[PDB]
């Protein structure tokens, strides 16, 4: 108890981009 | 942009040869990981978490020793999870670590060793 | 078709076939005296039971 | 009468025009009025049989709180509540 | 593969593949435009096609009730006459609703979700109809063609009932002659005695074995005459009938396929706009590119009209953190059910799931999972048993129950190519949600995930002593948790935000929660800040441990009625908070509350502290449920959820039992229970926790006597949800008559609301030109009074 989950431990899938930043970085939207 | 999610940077050996040869401003930890060792699943997280608290004041890097073995055995490395604290100062001796030390230990080398 | 062959119209309309049933009784110019309660609620009576 | 329709209007409305255009064709001045009676036709038909899809009225028209367990009512008692009972006897 | 897979990636991984192939796809399609004179000519180069991102933020569009959408714009040719009358101008194409990251569209200010449709998959098929042998292609356009043999063969393609021909007359059609079916089908002697898209592309292939190249998206004549000839192998036995219903046979359309069908319809309405505004500029001349020959109403109003009406785009289920993840997980055969933990839904619409690969010698495999398809694994001996078992004999040779085609069998680990190793494989989120879930009847498995799907958010959330492990999932894929977006030392935390630095780069995150991190801590990027509503720590945290008993008392706990404490009013514990302004809506005579496991209750009674029963610690106890209730559901998980959570309570242990633990061990769930009861007793000294006699029960006394009751009472800490909160029917008519009670009948069906109804009734048989005509017969003087209608 009080045990605060870490979410980069090695049973979580790797932190989900935000799709905006995502589709930034693959240059799929531009911003100008 | 979307920023990496890892900081700790693995290197080839020639990198590293590279990386120890050049001028450093900060510590050098190498980790010589691998990638089927139990322990190592749990070093390598106290090395990200490392990573992030010293920021630029540190510079960790890792070293798969299934693709540098011989690197590794010539660094004597003698099983894994090892670490190496090279110094800035080339004069010093560099300090080889080996099991998982706590991350504190990590912080009094880096703080008071180096 | 025991419904629909009950002699109150009402009782076969609100059952079932409802235009056909109606159809017939109207051409038969059909007396639908009233008995029996399905026929009745209709209405709005007092249920002849 | 409109306050018993407030879908079948569009079926009056198609009816109204198709007969006030057979009559002035009947008498603005023959197989053109032949195929307008023919199109009353249908529109009636399609009106009756539609009536016959409102034809069911009997039974959407003509026919048609939570509960707690309280063991200390007795077999014919229930209990009704304020919040409740101030609405339903309020004639 | 390593991981159970976030839960909104479905969703995710289906938005970036509409972006990332289908805009080119529907652009693709868009034709150019020629004028009724044929000398004026419109396209779009889309080329060009360039999605600039929204310029109004998600929080902002939420606020001012907007669609948060990117927008598209494409350069576009317009030759206005020979040579030099051409602009190329770039065009605004108009918006296309972006996702927001946890899987949902913000659309006129409303979060929506786009639920998978399952369909019937693309390919052929036979049915044994009644023998009737009767083919059936279906395209992926949902178009049928169907095959039939009744006798003697004389196949017939069937087009309509009153159409039907022989199939080398439709092949005749098709331009093939008797000497290309002769060539071309392997009993050519039969036929002559008779004198798709994609996906439907690949599922025709792998069923008739055919090699068809996949550029031949249509559907070719010799797929139909491969088709009979199948069906002519149907007719003498040489194949098997195919099973519609089955799950194998289906197709999921994710919100990617949704979105390109709506584009395809906004494109289409495009073509249509620039049709009839080449033409008012071929009749009226007008001015050329005013931005161009386009409006944006076609692309905004077609998606806002999906989103808006849409029955598969439905307005997210905001409730708790579960269901706003499941939400976006379930599959609807209109336009239900919901995706297991580990489903992915493949390449081709399947929905494939990871199997462990026992390759045993020769090969040399990096990735030993398996991604496979109902399809494909029928075909793979699937083991679910363990290696854990020896013998005189040879651990290859141990036999273990496996699944081979849908068949249930046991063979030897000799024979098995697959093991099914991931507890949570068969799972949907709610049930995996569920602990000693193996000791529920699987009937309710449904029931008690709607009642977690149910339960409020309460004020001072809590985290439950026994649970799966996938709370934590459940919370970090809910989005409801502040998730750190960058790695950083912390700078500030308050009520209103948190701050970041790292990377000598300040980030900013406003909370919409509860701070987790101290001012000093340090973040590694995709770790927790802040828990939500109804998170702890990143866990799930829809519930409270409620101290409990399980006895009939006096009636108030009659057929799962349920007495609580007046602690819980007191505590708090079940206060929420209802936003309209709020309320503080606390426990009450009539809420509902239910444990996990489908045990659900009414509140009936709530006594003081003394009238409770209390332990032999002397604590009372918080609510007493009804045993009838454990065998007439059949959960006999929740007496372990409730002796475990006692443990946990006492040792300040919380557990994490993932499902089907007796896969280690025989009463390996019993024996977790009743060692952790013993270690509660030894170290807390409370010998009634674990009394041997009857491990798990105790003696209870009656705090309104004193007396112990005279058998022992199961007690627990369970974790307790609490759950969210006049038609005269025909049947009523006929118990009412029945009575013969029909005063009351009369009452509720006339003055409550002859007749105005039968006013009704009359007056529209009237106006069929029926007259329902009514009279009444005088019994004094045999007068025909007609009644007033």
């Amino acid at each position: 108890p009080d045990a605060v989950m870490d979410f980069r431990g090695p049973d979580f899938h790797e932190p989900t981009p935000n799709m905006l930043s995502y589709l930034k970085e693959n240059c799929k939207v531009i911003s100008r | 942009f979307v920023r990496e999610d890892y900081l700790v940077r693995k290197l080839t050996a020639e990198e590293l040869q590279e990386l120890v040869k050049g001028e450093r401003k900060v510590p050098l930890i190498v980790d010589f990981y691998a990638t089927w060792c139990g322990p190592c699943i749990l070093m390598a997280q106290e090395l990200e978490m490392l990573a992030v608290e010293y920021e630029s004041n540190a510079m960790i890097v890792k070293v798969d020793t299934d693709d540098e073995y011989e690197f590794a055995r010539d660094m004597q490395v003698r099983g894994l999870p090892t670490l190496f604290f090279i110094s800035p100062d080339p004069s010093k001796d560099a300090i080889r670590t080996e099991g998982l030390i706590p991350l504190q230990m990590m912080r009094d080398i880096i703080d008071n060793d180096m | 078709r025991a419904s629909l062959n009950t002699q109150s119209f009402i009782s076969e309309a609100s059952f079932q076939e409802t235009a056909r049933v109606l159809a017939k009784a109207a051409l038969r110019g059909r007396i639908d005296w009233l008995k029996g309660l399905k026929e009745n609620v209709v209405l709005g009576g007092v249920i002849p039971a | 009468p409109p306050e018993l329709r407030p879908d079948i209007n569009e079926l009056y409305r198609r009816v109204i025009y198709r007969n006030n255009t057979l009559t002035d064709l009947l008498t603005t001045s023959g197989e053109l009025v032949m195929c307008q009676e023919k199109l009353v036709q249908e529109a009636v038909d399609t009106l009756l049989d539609s009536f016959s899809d409102v034809i069911g009225r009997f039974r959407e028209t003509l026919l048609g709180s939570v509960i707690v367990v309280g063991p200390s009512l007795s077999l014919h008692r229930c209990g009704l509540p304020r919040e409740i009972a101030i609405e339903l006897f309020q004639t | 593969t390593s991981t159970i897979p976030g839960f909104n990636q479905i969703q995710f991984e289906g938005f970036y593949r509409f972006i990332d192939q289908g805009l080119i796809e529907e652009l693709s399609k868009f034709p150019k435009i020629e004028d009724i004179d044929h000398e004026i000519e419109f396209q779009l180069f889309v080329e060009t096609y360039q999605l600039v991102e929204p310029l109004i933020k998600e929080r902002d569009a939420v606020y001012e009730s907007l669609t948060y959408s990117s927008e598209l714009y494409v350069s576009a040719g317009l030759i206005w006459k020979t040579n030099r009358n051409m602009q190329e101008q770039r065009i605004f194409i108009g918006n296309i609703p972006l996702m927001n990251s946890l899987g949902t569209s913000i659309v006129n200010g409303i979060y929506r979700v786009v639920i998978n449709q399952i369909l019937q998959s693309p390919g052929i098929y036979y049915q044994s109809e009644l023998s009737v042998y009767t083919g059936t292609i279906i395209s992926d356009w949902g178009g049928r063609l169907e095959l039939e043999i009744d006798k003697k063969a004389r196949i017939w393609a069937r087009v309509s009932r009153k159409q039907k021909i022989s199939i080398l007359v439709l092949s005749s059609a098709m331009g093939s002659n008797l000497r290309e079916i002769l060539e071309n089908v392997c009993y050519p002697e039969i036929f002559l005695s008779f004198l798709l898209g994609r996906i439907g592309r690949r599922n025709i292939n792998w069923r008739l074995n055919l090699n068809i190249p996949q550029n031949n998206i249509f559907l070719l004549p010799r797929d139909i005459l491969a088709a009979a000839d199948h069906l002519i192998g149907m007719k003498f036995g040489m194949g098997t009938l195919d099973d519609m219903n089955h799950l194998k046979n289906k197709r999921i359309r994710s919100v990617a396929d949704l979105l390109q069908d709506q584009l395809g319809l906004a494109l289409a309405r495009l073509e249509n706009v620039v049709k009839g505004t080449i033409g008012g500029a071929i009749r009226h001349k007008l001015i050329p590119t005013p931005q161009n020959l386009v409006t944006s109403t076609p692309l905004t109003t077609t998606y806002e009209s999906f989103f808006g009406l849409h029955p598969l785009s439905q307005v997210l289920d905001r409730t708790n953190p579960l269901t706003q993840i499941v939400h976006g997980r379930k599959l609807s055969y209109l336009g239900i059910g919901s995706l297991s933990i580990h489903a992915r839904i493949g390449d081709w619409g399947s929905l494939e799931s990871p199997f462990y690969e026992l390759v045993e010698k020769s090969k040399k495999a990096q990735i030993r999972m398996l991604f496979l398809s109902p399809s494909q694994d029928e075909y793979y001996m699937i083991a679910a048993g363990n290696s854990l078992a020896l013998n005189r004999g040879i651990q290859e040779e141990q036999v273990v129950p496996a699944r081979y085609r849908q068949e249930f069998l046991t063979i030897a680990w000799e024979e098995v190519h697959l093991r099914s190793i991931f507890p949570f494989q068969y799972f949907s989120i709610g049930a995996s949600l569920i602990p000693f879930i193996e000791h529920n009847d699987a009937n309710r498995a449904l029931m008690s995930s709607n009642m977690q799907r149910q339960a409020v958010p309460l004020s001072r959330s809590e985290k439950c002593i026994v649970g799966t492990g996938l709370e934590r999932q459940v919370a970090l894929d809910s989005g409801v948790p502040a998730i750190a977006e960058h790695e950083g030392k912390i700078l500030y935390t308050d009520t209103e935000k948190i701050i970041l630095s790292g990377n000598e780069n300040t980030l900013s995150i406003p909370l919409i929660q509860k701070p987790q991190v101290r001012r000093g801590k340090c973040i590694k990027k995709g770790q927790i800040l802040a828990d939500g509503a109804a998170t702890v720590g990143g866990e799930l945290a829809l519930g409270k441990n409620i101290l409990v008993a399980y006895m009939p008392w006096e009636g108030y706990n009659f057929e799962d009625a349920v007495l609580i404490s007046e602690c819980l009013v007191y505590g708090d514990i079940y206060t929420s908070f209802h936003i309209r302004i709020s309320q503080k809506r606390e426990i009450k005579v009539g809420d509902k509350v239910a444990g996990r496991h489908g045990n659900k209750g009414i509140i009936s009674k709530i006594l003081p502290r003394q009238d409770m029963p209390y332990l032999q610690d002397g604590r009372p106890v918080d609510m007493v449920f009804n045993p009838l209730g454990v065998p007439s559901r059949m959960n006999v998980g929740q007496i372990f959820e409730c002796s475990l959570g006692l443990a946990g309570s006492l040792l300040d242990r919380h557990y994490r039992i993932a499902p089907f633990d007796e896969r280690y061990e025989q009463e390996a769930s019993r024996k977790l229970v009743f060692s952790e009861l013993y270690e509660a007793s030894k170290q807390t000294a409370n010998p009634w926790v674990f009394e041997p006699e009857y491990p798990g029960k105790s003696r209870i006394f009656d705090g309104r006597t004193g007396d112990p009751f005279e058998q022992p009472v199961i007690i627990g800490k369970p974790y307790i949800l609490k759950l969210i909160h006049q038609r005269v029917g025909e049947m009523e008519v006929w118990a009412l008559e029945g009575f013969g009670v029909a005063h009351i009948l009369q009452e509720m069906l006339t003055y409550k609301s002859a007749p105005e109804s039968f006013r009704l009734l009359v007056r529209e048989l009237r106006s069929l030109a029926l007259e329902l005509n009514h009279f009444l017969v005088s019994e004094k003087n045999f007068q025909i009074n007609r009644k007033e209608v």
